[PDB]
């Protein structure tokens, strides 16, 4: 369990963005990311390829589907700089 | 043992004989030519390869009216990627 | 002295031939012509030089006006050279322009005037002079190739002492190429 | 060179150092030594042979017809089961009582006349005359020798066998005399000392299915 | 050979064409990639252009990028001070 | 009562038609399958859409790209 | 493993077709066990774009389509094992 | 609490019918009873028939085995 | 694969008369 | 190594799944694998020609799922 | 001898240190260049590469 997913481990309870294989986006607050990028989160917006917006308060999207993730960055200092 | 009698016999029978194979890959590029080795994934090192594949002109009129043609183009030494290989087949 | 001279000629057109652009397969129409050329290029071994068991009407140059007006006229020997498709290497592929081209070469041959006007599906269409035949697009061409080939069968038919719809697809290709079934 | 003349015939005698120069005979000796050993090379995990070693034969043993050496040497890595010397040919053969670890070639040329042409009976005496003779040094008592008639061009083996060696030398050396340059350059040669030649076969005149090859890359001219 | 380009301002190609160029960081077995300091492009990316070098572009900060829809990578300028 | 492999095991060497996940089938006699499910057919028949347009040989068929296995 | 023969092949000038038909004209200098290719001197064609000159690349392994080598590349002593 | 391969393990225990849904090809849909199934997932299927739904049409295809990457659903 | 023929001296060696290897 | 998805949280939930070729599918959640296959009870289809249509219990490869969305509230 | 039993399938090649196959004539000169362990002159080494090289200019078109 390399360094990146340590930093997703250390966005848990953050607020994070997950871009999609399908192009969707989803601006919210995580709950749980595990080891293969599975993303529950909450208080969450989705953004389609439509471009509307929608909201719900939780959600859970599968690792490999992600195309990325929009950290915050709180993480960007402390501490992987040893890295 | 059982590396000649699976389905990758295939390539490891056409890699003794030195023979041609040709391979349908995965965005239809067709590539013709002799297998200098294989392995699992089908990461077939070749030599003497025509890759043959089609074109339209690409509406060249502006009113999206033309045939397609057959174009291909010649590499001497390649190492296909397996994972692009759709057919491997041996010659008749 | 001419068997062994056209050889000759030819074989020093070769020559001053850049290697590049030098063939390395020669097919003479003429039977009684392939032994002077063994004999003669066997400095380039590297050609392979076989007859033709069909023969093409090339004749057909000389009765077209063009090059028939321009060998009459050219006073001195020379090495004219030319391109049998106008710009058809664009537009379609090779094997397909040369059979188009034998068609039209076949057609004047059985008959001259006939398919100079069948070339010609109208008067407005015209040839560059830099060109030969009349500049004609798919649909023309498709629709004068085939007026051109029934031209051709109707002519080997009314000669050969056989109907026209009793020869198959091989033997209509075999005859206008030249061959006898 | 190995040719024995008997008598002097000058015009032979200069046309057979026409033909030979330029230690042809040495040439076409290695030549065979390092075909076999390649081969030996290929099938060595299916015989079941620790390596193949190229033994140091003497330059001029090539010619050096009263005696011999050894020419190719097989480690097996274990003692195989020998048979007792029987003509290269002979498809029944029985087992030697013995076991073996070094198995020796040797390859013998010779320049076979009219009267003494028989390459079986010529490596039978030679390998049963070599093996006990005093001046022959041989690695092991048992081993093979593989007799090649040049003017004949002949090809015959009598010594000892191990299993799967009896095909194996049968199929090299066929391949052998089909594809040796060498004997290719030889056979050359006296061809071009005789003077005669041979002919071929006109040309397949392009026809209605043939034309198709008209386009492709190769540049063709119609005459 | 990725650890002689740690810190680097790197242009990362994904598998649809949306560049990013960003802090390479942290990457993984996989070729996650940790990118700070990181901005998208679509159609335009710099060469001097005749009109102007940096449109379709948005910023997002700092991605994690997972690396099944990675492709490349290449330096753009030295990393900053900061 | 017969699970894949098994199933496989059953139809080495009699004519059947796979059908590749982009459309193409492949008619002809298998000769074996691994564990992946790669497969080499002999004597097949290319059948694009349902419309042959050749026949091939022999064909190895890589085990990413198959759709299902029909016995004919 | 094929890829082995590739992780012997440092210093030499291939291009790369990859899987968005990018080809990628230059100098190897590493090969992962994943294929992950680090180049060096790069002019890459992103297709349907204008090549553009990069000092350094690293395509992932996955993304790759298929390797050109040259015409003077020793392969008989490069895959034995 | 039971599982997916519960699911195909009672599925196969009833050998009622199943329509298949594939991974990006959304027209087509495959019926059919398994016959059998292990831990790949790939499923051999009793009379299957491709089901074209846009056209809805009935291709039959007879004993098949799917493989089992390409699966988006099973729904009985 | 193929090697080539390693292949030895006859005349002017300044050596011994026998073989080296 | 495959850990199973974290997802007695979803355990008896109504969510509506989003499949791979823009497909959507709504059901109570029965159960998973380490591989996120999840069976469903009460499967209702949703296609995008808008009439929903109920099925029951359905099993989903994990492979084609993209998110899940408990409408129910966890 | 209780021999094996098999099908040995031996094949001998002259190749080149490019992979071409060698013809007849050009191996026995290589054979017995590598015998007398000496080569030819200056000119003709040109003109062999020289050679070498207009072949793969020919062929790379």
């Amino acid at each position: 369990i390399g360094v990146p997913i340590k930093v997703l481990h250390e966005a848990e309870g953050h607020i994070v963005t997950c871009e999609t294989n399908t192009g969707e986006v989803y601006r919210g607050k995580l709950i749980e990311a595990e080891d293969n990028m599975n993303c529950q989160m909450s208080n969450i917006t989705v953004t389609y390829r439509d471009g509307r917006v929608a909201q719900l308060e939780q959600v859970y999207i599968r690792g490999s589907k992600i195309r990325f993730l929009i950290l915050p960055d709180m993480l960007k200092n402390a501490p992987m700089l040893k890295s | 043992e059982e590396f000649n009698t699976g389905p990758l016999s295939v390539l490891t029978q056409s890699v003794k004989n030195n023979t041609q194979v040709l391979i349908n890959c995965r965005n239809n590029k067709k590539l013709l030519g002799r297998v200098k080795a294989f392995d699992r994934h089908c990461n077939m090192v070749l030599e003497n390869v025509k890759e043959m594949w089609t074109e339209v002109p690409k509406s060249g009129k502006g009113k999206k009216k033309s045939k397609p043609v057959n174009k291909d183009r010649y590499i001497s030494k390649m190492f296909l990627r397996g994972d692009s290989v759709i057919v491997v087949l041996r010659n008749p | 002295l001419a068997k062994w001279k056209t050889a000759e000629e030819v074989a020093a057109l070769i020559r001053s031939l850049p290697v590049e652009e030098q063939p390395k397969q020669i097919i003479v129409t003429r039977k009684g012509m392939l032994d002077p050329l063994e004999v003669h290029l066997l400095d380039f071994p590297n050609i392979v030089i076989k007859g033709s068991e069909l023969q093409l009407p090339f004749q057909a140059c000389l009765k077209v006006e063009k090059f028939g007006d321009l060998i009459l006229k050219a006073t001195e020997p020379q090495m004219v050279l030319f391109n049998l498709y106008d710009d058809w290497l664009k537009t379609i592929s090779s094997y397909t322009a040369f059979s188009r081209l034998i068609l039209i070469l076949r057609a004047l041959h059985v008959n001259n005037d006939r398919a100079k006007v069948i070339l010609k599906p109208d008067k407005t269409t015209i040839t560059e002079p830099h060109h030969i035949w009349p500049t004609l697009t798919d649909e023309e061409w498709i629709k004068v190739e085939v007026q051109l080939k029934d031209l051709i069968l109707a002519d080997y038919g009314k000669k050969n002492n056989v109907n026209v719809a009793s020869l198959t697809q091989s033997e209509i290709r075999d005859i206008i190429l030249g061959m006898e079934i | 060179t190995g040719i024995f003349m008997h008598g002097k015939i000058p015009t032979l005698k200069i046309s057979l150092i026409q033909i030979f120069r330029a230690h042809l005979w040495q040439k076409i000796h290695e030549s065979i030594v390092m075909d076999l050993c390649q081969v030996f090379d290929q099938e060595l995990d299916a015989l079941e042979i620790e390596t193949v070693q190229k033994e140091t034969i003497h330059p001029r043993k090539s010619y050096k017809m009263n005696s011999s050496c050894a020419d190719i040497l097989l480690f097996a890595s274990y003692k195989w089961n020998v048979s007792r010397p029987s003509l290269l040919a002979d498809s029944k053969d029985v087992m030697d009582s013995t076991t073996t670890q070094k198995y020796w070639i040797d390859i013998q040329l010779r320049w076979g006349d009219y009267d003494s042409h028989d390459i079986e009976r010529y490596a039978r005496a030679k390998f049963l005359d070599y093996t006990t003779d005093n001046m022959s040094i041989y690695p092991s008592p048992t081993g093979v020798l593989i007799a090649i008639d040049l003017a004949y061009n002949l090809h015959s083996a009598y010594g000892n066998w191990f299993p799967g060696s009896k095909p194996l030398i049968q199929q090299a050396m066929a391949k052998i005399m089909k594809a040796n340059p060498a004997l290719y350059v030889l056979r050359e040669r006296i061809r071009k000392g005789l003077q005669l030649y041979s002919s071929e076969p006109t040309e397949p005149y392009l026809s209605s299915q043939n034309y198709g090859e008209l386009f492709s890359n190769q540049i063709i001219w119609f005459v | 050979k990725m650890l002689q380009h740690i810190d680097y301002r790197m242009r990362c190609i994904l598998q649809d064409g949306r560049i990013f160029i960003g802090t390479f960081k942290a990457f993984d077995k996989h070729m996650n990639l940790i990118l700070c300091d990181c901005d998208e492009f679509r159609k335009i990316k710099p060469k001097n252009s005749k009109q102007a070098e940096r449109e379709e572009k948005r910023v997002l900060g700092l991605v994690l990028l997972r690396g099944e829809n990675l492709v490349s990578m290449t330096v753009e300028g030295p990393p900053p001070k900061d | 009562p017969l699970n894949p492999k098994p199933f496989l095991n059953g139809l080495t060497g009699k004519p059947v038609m796979v059908k590749l996940k982009w459309g193409m089938e492949y008619k002809g006699y298998l000769v074996s399958v691994d564990g992946y499910m790669n497969m080499q057919l002999a004597n097949t028949e290319e059948y694009i859409d349902g419309a042959l347009s050749g026949h091939l040989g022999e064909v190895l068929i890589r085990c990413n790209n198959v759709l299902y296995i029909r016995g004919v | 493993k094929l890829v082995r023969f590739l992780m012997k092949l440092s210093h030499e000038t291939v291009t790369i077709e990859l899987k968005n038909g990018t080809q990628v004209h230059g100098t190897i200098t590493g090969v992962d066990v994943s294929m992950n290719t680090h180049l060096k001197a790069v002019k890459m064609t992103l297709k349907n774009r204008e090549p553009v000159q990069l000092e350094t690349l690293s395509i992932r392994g996955n993304n790759i389509r298929y390797f050109i080598l040259p015409d003077s590349l020793p392969l008989d002593t490069l895959l034995v094992d | 609490m039971v599982q997916p391969i519960n699911l195909i393990f009672r599925y196969l225990q009833n050998r009622s019918r199943i329509q298949v849904w594939l991974y990006e090809q959304v027209n087509m849909r495959i019926e059919g009873c398994i016959i059998g199934f292990d831990e790949y997932m790939n499923l051999v299927l009793d009379d299957a028939e491709e089901i074209h739904s846009k056209t809805k049409s009935r291709k039959q295809l007879g004993r098949i085995m799917l493989k089992g990457d390409n699966i988006t659903l099973l729904q009985s | 694969v193929s090697q080539k023929r390693k292949y030895r001296q006859y005349m002017n060696r300044k050596g011994g008369f026998n073989r080296p290897l | 190594k495959a850990h199973p998805p974290e997802l007695k949280k979803f355990m008896d939930k109504k969510l509506s799944l989003k499949l791979n070729g823009g497909r959507h599918v709504q059901g109570i959640l029965r159960g998973f694998d380490p591989f996120m296959n999840l069976v469903i009870d009460e499967c209702v289809e949703m296609a995008t020609s808008g009439q929903q249509n109920n099925i029951g219990m359905v099993v989903i490869r994990g492979n084609s799922i993209i998110m899940l969305e408990a409408l129910e509230r966890v | 001898k209780e021999k094996d039993g098999y099908k040995p399938d031996v094949k001998i090649e002259y190749v080149d240190e490019t992979g071409r196959k060698l013809t007849p004539k050009e191996a026995f000169r290589q054979l017995s260049h590598r015998f007398h362990g000496k080569g030819s002159g200056k000119m003709k080494t040109e003109r062999r590469m020289k050679k070498l090289d207009e072949e793969a200019l020919l062929k790379k078109m």
